[PDB]
């Protein structure tokens, strides 16, 4: 539905991966030698765009964001 | 899926008919003791001695009644994907680890090596099925 | 000629709705386009 | 003291007994057992109505249910309608009676067509309802509609009409 | 501009040839969605909306044009006329269907089967249906004729 691109800013925080209500995030260990970590966003299905890693995020421009596109049932959060 | 359900009188928030025709959730978690906790659609109710089961129908009110549940200490919450042919796959934890703890399994996926500002134009990418996201 | 009036209003005003909406309801409501 | 207040804990007193019930067993269901949902009285009465009486056919329902339709909506374009106070006023209720009738099969019909999902089990009715659940069924129901909804509404223009003369 | 006129499916072998009053967007549609062809339909209700159109069609030829026209009675006769035809024509898929009726056809303008016509209990209900809307829409037709100058004069 959805697509959370993460893009060579992140500095590891592990914000996003908290903020987010659906579990769409996670921290993954990345192949930089001195590089901690870095997020991902490997169930993108779940996606309910509301944009709350957007405001987690510290750097100056977020290393994170969420474009909209191709709505669903789980995407627009219809329990219905 | 083996557990009690939490005592509670019922209410009209909660399974719809989209839980019997598509994708049902089911939450799942052990209590160390019994207590009264605020249920994610209205109301409250009071957990079993041991081996607490939910069904749920949004992932999202899982995961916000694990917030809740690690309040009262309790973080071997456990979530469920029930189709209606009774498919159950453990969802929200894929490995036993959390999502905030690294662990080497995993591997990133949508990662832009380039910086956000060194996204291309659109008019770069029109009539191409491309987008300046990719 | 004036019944010419008695005529075209209604159809426009009935006939010509019930046979769009019908048609467009069922059209965006197929399975297969 | 007064009794009244040590039996408010007791389950014997008769405050205690609830009347309230989660919907079956499961109490993760939306609905909730009411005395308006579930009483064995309405029960009965909405079970036994047409569109959910055991053992009909869906030709016989949907006659059921528009010869009371017809009979019903011939009342307000007459009395209340253009044309009330006239010596045509019962005869405008006739046809603008089977007006309705003719635009509200042709909405079954309509909605029969297009792929209707499912009839939905309820507290009130626990089983599915019937064959509603194709488009064979609502055709048949859509037809059987208008036979009597034109009949309904004819009944009730003829005892309108010569009420005087049945007195 | 090329070719109009093509062979029934791919096979030129066979009889039927694809043209456009055989094969057009317009009339493929019209005719398979007729009542005869309409899916999704049981056999009553086909018989019950065909009868329903003759019955309304069958009136005005006898009552306009038949004996008494000319008289206060003729549009009485329309409907008992045409009655009486209908019951013929029930009669008629009634003889038809208990005579092991051999099949239904498939053309290009219906390309699939056409309906469940291939046994007796598909004709016997379309018969049954056929007198039901039958003698309702020529009742139907003989009212508003007969009422058609209070209709206008509302
Ligand atoms: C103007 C009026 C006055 C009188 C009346 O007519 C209209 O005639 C009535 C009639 O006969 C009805 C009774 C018939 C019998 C009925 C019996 C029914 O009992 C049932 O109970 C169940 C137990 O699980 C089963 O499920 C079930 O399947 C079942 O049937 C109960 O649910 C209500 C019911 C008792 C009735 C309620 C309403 C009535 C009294 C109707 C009614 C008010
Ligand atoms: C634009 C087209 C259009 C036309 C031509 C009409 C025409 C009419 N409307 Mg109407 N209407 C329209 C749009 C239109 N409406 C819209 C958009 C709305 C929504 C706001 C309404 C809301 C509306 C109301 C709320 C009412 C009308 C009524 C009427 C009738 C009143 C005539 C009169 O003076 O007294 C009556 C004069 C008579 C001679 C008796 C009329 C008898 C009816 C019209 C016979 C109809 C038979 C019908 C064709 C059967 C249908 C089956 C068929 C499809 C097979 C008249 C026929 C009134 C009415 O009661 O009509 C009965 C009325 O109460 N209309
Ligand atoms: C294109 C602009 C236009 C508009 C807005 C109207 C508006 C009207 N016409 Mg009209 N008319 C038009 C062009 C138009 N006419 C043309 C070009 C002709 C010659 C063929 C006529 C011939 C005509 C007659 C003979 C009558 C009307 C009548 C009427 C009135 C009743 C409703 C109606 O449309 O009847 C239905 C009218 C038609 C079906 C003819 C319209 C044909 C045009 C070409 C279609 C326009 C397509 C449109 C742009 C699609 C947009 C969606 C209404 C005031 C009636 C009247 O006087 O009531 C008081 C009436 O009896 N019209
Ligand atoms: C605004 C809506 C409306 C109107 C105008 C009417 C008008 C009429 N109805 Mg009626 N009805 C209605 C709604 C309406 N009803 C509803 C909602 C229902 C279903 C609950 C019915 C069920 C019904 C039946 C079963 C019968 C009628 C009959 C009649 C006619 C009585 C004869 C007459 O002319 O006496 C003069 C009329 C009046 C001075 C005014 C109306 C008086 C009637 C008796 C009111 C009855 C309806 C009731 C009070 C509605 C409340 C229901 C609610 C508690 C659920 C009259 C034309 C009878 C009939 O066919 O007539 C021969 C008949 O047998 N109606
Ligand atoms: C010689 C043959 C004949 C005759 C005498 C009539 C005579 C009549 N037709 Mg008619 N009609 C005919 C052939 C004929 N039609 C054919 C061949 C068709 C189909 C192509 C129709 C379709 C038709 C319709 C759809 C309607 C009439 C109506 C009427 C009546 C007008 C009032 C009148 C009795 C109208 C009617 O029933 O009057 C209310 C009407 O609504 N006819
Ligand atoms: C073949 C030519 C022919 C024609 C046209 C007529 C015409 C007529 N005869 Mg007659 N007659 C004929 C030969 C003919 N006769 C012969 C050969 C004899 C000697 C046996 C008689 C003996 C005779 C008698 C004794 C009487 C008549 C009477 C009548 C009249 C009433 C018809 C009636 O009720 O039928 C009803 C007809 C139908 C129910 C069927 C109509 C079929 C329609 C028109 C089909 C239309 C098809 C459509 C256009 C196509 C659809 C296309 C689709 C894609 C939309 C009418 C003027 C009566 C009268 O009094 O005359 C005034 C009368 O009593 N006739
Ligand atoms: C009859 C008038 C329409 C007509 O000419 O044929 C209708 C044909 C349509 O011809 C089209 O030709 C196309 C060629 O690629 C394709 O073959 C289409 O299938 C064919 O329909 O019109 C013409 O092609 C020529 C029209 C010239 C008309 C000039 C009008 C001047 C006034
Ligand atoms: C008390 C009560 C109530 C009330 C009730 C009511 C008010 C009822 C209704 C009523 C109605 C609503 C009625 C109606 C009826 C009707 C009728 C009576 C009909 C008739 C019909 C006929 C008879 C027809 C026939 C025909 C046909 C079909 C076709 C052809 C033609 C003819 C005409 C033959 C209720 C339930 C709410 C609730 C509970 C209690
Ligand atoms: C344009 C065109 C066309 C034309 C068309 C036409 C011409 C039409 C026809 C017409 C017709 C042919 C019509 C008919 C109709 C009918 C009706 C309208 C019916 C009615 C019915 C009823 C309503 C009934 C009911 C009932 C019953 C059933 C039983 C009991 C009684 C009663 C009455 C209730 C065509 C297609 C050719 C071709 C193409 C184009
Ligand atoms: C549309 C169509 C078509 C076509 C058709 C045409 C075009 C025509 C037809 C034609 C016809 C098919 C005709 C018929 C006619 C008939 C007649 C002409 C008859 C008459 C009769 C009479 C006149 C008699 C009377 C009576 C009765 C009924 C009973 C009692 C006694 C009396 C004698 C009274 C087809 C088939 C392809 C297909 C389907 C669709
Ligand atoms: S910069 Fe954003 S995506 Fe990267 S670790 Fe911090 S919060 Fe997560
Ligand atoms: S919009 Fe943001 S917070 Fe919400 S699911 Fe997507 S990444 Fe997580």
């Amino acid at each position: 539905s959805h697509t959370v691109k993460i893009y060579d800013t992140c500095i590891g925080c592990t914000q996003c991966v908290r903020a987010c209500p659906t579990d769409v995030l996670e921290m993954v260990p990345w192949d930089g030698c001195k590089a901690a970590q870095v997020a991902s966003s490997p169930r993108t299905e779940d996606c309910v765009g509301c944009k709350r890693c957007e405001t987690a995020c510290p750097t100056d421009f977020l290393s994170i964001r969420v474009y909209l596109g191709a709505e669903t049932t789980r995407s627009m959060g219809l329990a219905y | 899926l083996s557990g009690k359900t939490p005592l509670f009188a019922g209410s009209t928030g909660g399974l719809l008919t989209k839980a019997v025709e598509e994708e049902k959730y089911a939450i799942t978690w052990t209590s160390p003791k019994a207590q009264v906790f605020e249920l994610p659609t209205g109301g409250a109710a009071t957990m079993h001695e041991g081996e607490n089961l939910l069904y749920i129908a949004r992932k999202e009110y899982g995961i916000a009644l694990g917030g809740q549940l690690r309040k009262f200490k309790i973080t071997n919450y456990k979530i469920y994907r029930i189709l209606p042919s009774g498919e159950t796959t453990f969802i929200h934890p894929a490995d036993g680890v959390f999502p905030e703890k690294v662990n080497a399994g995993r591997e990133k996926v949508r990662f832009n090596a380039r910086s956000i500002g060194e996204n291309p134009n659109p008019s770069q990418v029109k009539f191409s099925g491309k987008a300046t996201y990719d | 000629a004036s019944f010419l009036s008695s005529i075209f209003v209604p159809v426009i005003g009935w006939v010509v709705p019930i046979a769009t909406f019908s048609f467009l309801f069922l059209y965006i409501e197929r399975e297969d386009v | 003291a007064q009794a009244v207040d040590a039996s408010k804990n007791l389950p014997s007193d008769p405050r205690n007994r609830e009347v309230v019930f989660p919907a079956g067993r499961d109490p993760q269901w939306g609905n909730l057992e009411t005395p308006v949902n579930a009483s064995p009285l309405v029960k009965w009465f909405i079970n036994n109505l047409p569109a959910y009486r055991p053992g009909l056919t869906p030709f016989r329902r949907g006659l059921e249910v528009g010869m009371a339709h017809g009979y019903f909506l011939f009342g307000p374009f007459a009395k209340l309608g253009p044309l009330r106070d006239a010596a045509n006023a019962n005869l405008a209720g006739l046809l603008g009676a089977i007006g309705l009738v003719v635009l509200f099969t042709l909405a079954l019909s309509l909605y029969a067509n297009s792929n209707p999902p499912t009839a939905l089990a309820s507290v009130t009715v626990p089983n599915p309802p019937d064959a509603f659940q194709s488009k064979e069924g609502w055709n048949n129901f859509a037809s059987a509609f208008l036979i009597g909804g034109i009949g309904g509404a004819v009944v009730a223009y003829f005892l309108t009409s010569n009420l005087a003369l049945i007195q």
